């Protein structure tokens, strides 16, 4: 009734043009579910690698077939069987079958697929919500959105080291109200992009690379953006930066070297430099969030900036942690950070995520669910972030359906929550002090 | 693969029934209709020549 | 295996005995491996990734297995090997003459 | 079982951030569909129009708050208790409730919610595929794509006055080898125009905006980056037009004046100069579309456009007919056009989409299932092109998730037909001669 | 559930005396279907054939029991097991199991029937209507009927060369009352033979066979009885022919002998001279259908007579075509004709029959579904005539239940599509022009 | 799950193309019954009246939507509500709202139809066949036919008085082989007409109507279309006659006047003449049947024929008894005749029907269920033969699916019930010695 | 859910205080059926015989332990697998393997009371009235006593 009886995998597209794929698992009873896996990195140390097929013929050699066979020949002979419910054994059943820390035999995407797909028809069985599914009856925070709205550094051309930029509609009363704020505050800068004659088209997240002067002229855009659509900054809107100082860093000299970005004269700072530029960049702007603002190997750094900035300025560590336990419980030993940017496919399983979050808050840190660059129609993280009650998500701008679907799934969740679904806001940024 | 689970299975192996004249009368070799024959028994008489 | 089918007291038996949880898996010479190698196996194509695991085992001697049922020509259910059993009496026996034959008591 | 209990629409979000509807139907026996409406034009002469609110403060006067209460107080008491097999009768239930003949009363965009949301309904009671359900049992072809690839007119500030450009893969085996194809010929077009210094960010349909010098330079590089992914134009990959005449063209001198867009050093073209424009790049480029080729009100130009170019190459009315019983009619009595573009919101129903594609189909016309700008995680009109087995689509790019779920239901609905699914490619084109 | 797991097949009689086979079958939830097949031919190089027993002591050669057996023992092997559902899989099954291209050696009658009993299974286990199975949510259309009331040829003994001639009440508003208004011409018409003192007794076809004098005098006739009965000839009724000029062609004289039936002075036609006749007779009489006006290998006359008549009158071939795929691509391709006749047995599969139609709807042809001269009480023809919205029926006469039994089917089609039913009548000849 | 949810009727054509009825009957577990009503008499004394519209513009005064109306907005609402097994119940409900004793308020074709529809959806709930449900467990005897296969009287042109003739394959091992003989002297007798230079198009009932010499000349024909077929008259096919002798009866004289159908040459016979005269012909030819052998008001005369030949040829009373439970209980007081014609829409009901059966094999009498005129492609009178082991059926030629359904159904039945049906043919004739 | 799955004999008394039989059948479903059979001669020379075990010792010679073991060994292995609902196939089937025209092998008794049980059986599986599964609809006459 309950036990799994087809588990099948198909090579489908993501939302780069890439491929990626699906896995579809049904039941004796006629649950069904279906896990769409985004787009990760198939080298990585200590993340978990997704495995691609290297045929330079077909897809310009990332085609998914090897971890559609794995799914088809390999994981669904283990998992046909098994309960439905028990996500836990299925996942240390797959976990085990791999036999490897960065999950490269089988494809951590392979595993996560299944993850999804079998946690789908777990609700679909038990005919719930996958939020309550995954969260159980006590779910009913709406996460905080970073809308992604400018982008710069390496997916930019202008002269600007921060990859990302972001506004954070925390003063809204509701969800609906803060996606509202977004996509107003999106088509305003728009307009003022339009007017200033930069370029108007989205990237892979759905936000802007216009030709901007530099971080400063950026953040002061956002800011006019923010006042045109009617709101007041630093009170209903903040801004954040996904700076990916990994990006820009010299290794060797342990220097964060900003010319590779902005050209030959710009100013080259070093640890502390870092440090109090950003400090500057704080006390200037509205800035309410920090994210890679130190590279993935400076720990000294890491903590300089947390006992520096962490008390009222949330530091997200995403290159830092990687999403894996060791380094979170390394980070939280160290105090490096407050926040950590949760992605499911770079651990390959929603038992593993969940056991990340729940780490990460424990110790006083904020969660944050994150997209890919390379995203699907599949909104699962929407469901993980209210299941856990997080309080915060980062799922793109307001342009592309990639990103869109995960809004639109939070608006499901709110509507059916009804007067139980509460939206935090600042409140959400538990992690900072008042 | 071929794990013996418990004490194992029974070997039976198919041969055609036979009646036998015996002084109790007619005695059935095996006591089935499947035909089914316990694979290797035999009995002895055994004399002092 | 047309004529029978699995017994339902059997699927509920294994399935909540929780049986399939706890595979066993072989190589291609029939030997118990660990998950990971098997996986590998299969993988490399050493191992069929059909015919090389198996479902624990079910306890109490229930039946596996019940038999399967069709619609006849009128719309009634019947037994599928009901009726196709057998045709003749397949003749036999023989009556072999042994009365010089020392039985025991 | 099947009798339905509840119908509830919602505001969710487009791909563009611009608000739109979403309608989810209940049935008594548990049977669950969702209908998401693509946004589309509130003014129209003969098209049908959507409801939008108009409060300036809320979305820019986008907001459909309007047709969901239309759905929720309206529809909703009178579609509950029709059984949910019931298509074409809750579609003129529908139609007469809301007696105006552009569907202005009750929003075109409420009515097409309702009609997706109740025929995935009835498909999630029978079991079957949606395809299966709106087709019937010989549901086989899976369409040729044409893949919008360069964008140009309105959406582009390149001196190019044709509105975007497509390839179309009508020499692959089966779809799976055409969409491996299409996104190969995008990345090497990428990597082409990172090269060249051209921008690379994708524009509404996924599609590059490039500064090309003209529309000769931007056929010259699709034709450039079809060679370099390894295809043969004019027999593996073709290309299509859509001119979008109508934006061009000056309805008091009946001239088609260029310099609208590509500067004053255009060329302004009378009606045959046009055709003979139309003509000399067909001989030139393996074209074998074009879309929008005259205006929508020059209907001596169509004409005399079918006689010249319709044995050879696809016409299709976007404009021209705007997916109306009427204008198809009117075309098909006078020869004009030997295509026409359906969209599924510009009429209002499911039932009236299957009636325009099968009066085009009698009348030798081929129908081509498009897309709209703003699009949904809704991949319903991927069904549609395989239930009618209409053998075309028209979804956009390889680029955007509201683009790449339709693909991505495409390669769905080929797996799951297997050995019965029919890739015919050119011999979709069945409106041409050899 | 839908698993088929019985079928079985059994000899029973035709129309005419002749037997025929007849197969059900049974899903393992109790859904049961039953497929008649209609009496075809067992000769023809480019149709399927039927197979016959052969045995002269048994119904003259003409039993059915090896294509029974062939079903018993053969085909449910194969078929039981296969979804019931998986119409287009059985069919391509059944085709790979005969290996033959004319369907020879398992029999198209046995097919045909399987084929037929299959989807009415599937149409039982889904509790829809057949015709809503076959052709999805948008069957709506009702066909206008060609029905016979007088016979000549080689199935009458008076000097008339024509096989067939028929009223089509293409004015009627409803189907009923197309269907009332030719059961009345039927009675004048026999009131009308009476008073003559001409036979009354009805032929295979259900239609009457008089001695009349020439086509001249029983187009006459029938005009005469149409206005008895109360209805305009030319407005509200029309007149159709079926020649089978086959029957009268002399292949060695390349000429249409009419002295085969019409005596020994009668004229001698070429194919330019049959021409002139039939468009002298459409200028005479209100004709609106002409089949088999031309031999079936005579494809230079067929294609003049196309350029001739083909813009004001339906020219249907039947012989021509013989509902085959390859002549129906050649017959498109050469402008021959603009409608095919559509016999469900010369090709032995519902699959290929509904690809033939969609085939033939695709060039602007009309495909006329038909019955054959030995017919049963199965009326799947009327379904397959509404489910492909064909709008053109040619199921016989009003005299027995051969013919009797569609015309039923039909009205309980349009009593069930209730307010959805649609009757085009006059537009339902698309192939024409106006 | 089986009481009756829904009860409706519509009007359709018969065999002869004019109108009657058919019954829906849907229970509430989905169980549904079809009843369709064969074409009687509208007006006798003692007989069941059917009802006709009387609108001489619709359907000639021959419209049953009176009927119709009377099964919707009268029958309907009483009988909804009712167990569907409760047959007795439901047709005695029937018979007290129509009020009549000749069923002339409602129409016997109405409460025929729902008589019908209510046992066929009372056999489809219980999942059973239609012949076990009516007459129980022990149904196993299949009818030895009575095949009409040449015509005369007011059927006929011909001078033959005898209104038809009749082939009884009684020798037969099997039902199968005893329509295999008929349908094997049916086209051995086409032949010879065919040969002859005589009539070959069929009648109502499918038979025969040539221009014979006279009725010794059509029974040689017969006998010699046996013996051409290759069976032994006597003793495999035997002969039987239907006067209809009430036709050329004059009541003003107490004569049999032959001179209306044989010409003025022809011999006026007495009741006494008649008698030597029937005799005769049973003595020269191997009749074992003749029906309406004296008028409906010759008691007298049918006494004597009783008494004469009684004991070795079968009487059959068809207009005598009108199957009337009152002049069967008369005839069988006064020993006249010793069979009975069961027409069902004769009397209205499927209880009355099967009472009248079973008194009259009480008293010895056989009864024989007789086709009307205008039949349906409904087969319930096999079903209602079989069902009370009567032993015979008069069911028509083998020429039409009107007659031909009939022997259809009676081939599934046989094949249905296998090894324990049973073709007594000779000893279905219980009434005759040895 | 009508097929026999279960057929079974037991030893029970008449009237006259005397062995008899009764047979109980059960479908798939659970559907039961039980027939008792009436005490007969054990001779005759164009009747049904039933079967007695001829033991003095047990019931006078009149107990019906052959009968029983004969349903239970014989008969139940025959009939199980056949629909409920099949009344005229069980009893050839069941004459067939008795194999003898006055039906001395297996016992008239035994098989009238494996008839009257899968009668019974059959009448319980569809619901309805023993007299309507046996009749068909048209029972309606009470007889004269």
């Amino acid at each position: 009734m309950s036990i799994i009886t087809d588990v099948y995998a198909r090579e489908v597209l993501d939302s780069r043009g890439n491929p990626t794929l699906e896995v579809e698992v049904y039941t004796e009873s006629g649950a069904f579910g279906r896990g769409m896996v985004p787009s990760g990195a198939s080298t990585g140390e200590h993340e978990a690698v997704e495995l691609r097929d290297g045929d330079k013929a077909r897809y310009g050699g990332l085609g998914t077939q090897k971890a559609v066979d794995n799914v088809n020949n390999v994981i669904a002979e283990h998992i046909i069987g098994f309960d439905v419910r028990d996500q836990q054994g299925i996942d240390r059943a797959m976990i085990a079958l791999d036999g490897t820390p960065n999950k490269g035999k089988l494809g951590a995407n392979a595993i996560l697929g299944v993850s999804i797909a079998v946690a789908r028809a777990a609700a679909d069985y038990l005919e719930v919500p996958l939020y309550s599914y995954l969260g159980g009856f006590n779910t009913k925070v709406l996460p905080t959105p970073m809308m992604n709205i400018i982008n710069g550094g390496s997916h930019s051309d202008a002269p600007i080291a921060f990859q990302e930029f972001m506004i954070v509609p925390a003063g809204a009363p509701t969800f609906k109200e803060a996606l509202r704020w977004g996509a107003e505050i999106f088509h305003a800068l728009k307009k003022i992009l339009k007017e200033r004659g930069l370029e108007t088209a989205v990237g892979d997240e759905g936000g802007f690379a216009p030709r901007f002067n530099g971080t400063e002229d950026g953040v002061e855009t956002i800011i006019k953006a923010i006042e045109a659509a009617g709101y007041v900054p630093g009170k209903d809107v903040f801004i954040g930066l996904d700076c990916a100082s990994s990006e820009f860093y010299d290794a060797e000299h342990k220097v964060y070297g900003y010319t590779k970005f902005e050209g030959e004269g710009a100013a080259v700072r070093t640890a502390a430099e870092q440090i109090d530029y950003l400090e500057e960049l704080v006390n200037k702007y509205p800035i309410i969030t920090i994210e890679d603002g130190m590279d993935e190997n400076d720990w000294d750094g890491w903590k300089a900036l947390t006992e520096r900035l962490g008390g009222k300025v949330q530091l997200v560590g995403d290159d830092f942690f990687v999403t894996n336990t060791a380094y979170l419980e390394k980070g939280i030993a160290e105090h490096a950070a407050n926040s950590i940017l949760i992605k499911v496919n770079q651990i390959g399983t929603l038992t593993e995520t969940f056991d990340a979050i729940e780490m990460a808050k424990e110790a006083g840190y904020t969660a944050v669910v994150s997209h890919r660059s390379g995203e699907t129609e599949d909104s699962t993280i929407a469901d993980i972030a209210v299941a856990t009650n997080a309080g915060q998500i980062k799922t793109g701008s307001l342009s592309r359906t990639d990103r869109i679907a995960k809004y639109n799934q939070l608006l499901r969740i709110e509507d059916q929550l009804g007067e139980v679904a509460e939206y935090r806001g600042l409140k959400s940024f538990y992690n900072l002090k008042k | 693969k071929t794990k013996m689970v418990k004490k194992g299975v029974l070997k039976l192996t198919k041969a055609p029934l036979k009646i036998v004249k015996i002084p109790s009368g007619n005695h059935s070799l095996i006591k089935n209709h499947e035909s089914f024959y316990e694979m290797g028994k035999a009995n002895f008489m055994i004399k002092e020549i | 295996m047309k004529n029978f089918k699995i017994s339902s007291t059997y699927r509920a038996a294994r399935k909540q005995q929780k049986t399939a949880n706890r595979k066993s898996f072989y190589n291609d010479e029939g030997y118990m491996i660990s998950p990971s190698e098997w996986a590998d196996g299969v993988i490399k194509g050493l191992i069929n990734p059909k015919n090389s695991w198996s479902n624990d085992h079910v306890k109490g001697y229930l039946p596996r297995v019940s038999p399967r049922s069709h619609w006849t020509k009128n719309g009634y259910r019947e037994y599928l090997g009901i009726g196709k059993s057998r045709d003749i009496p397949e003749k036999e026996p023989e009556v072999i003459e042994m009365m010089d034959l020392e039985l025991v008591v």
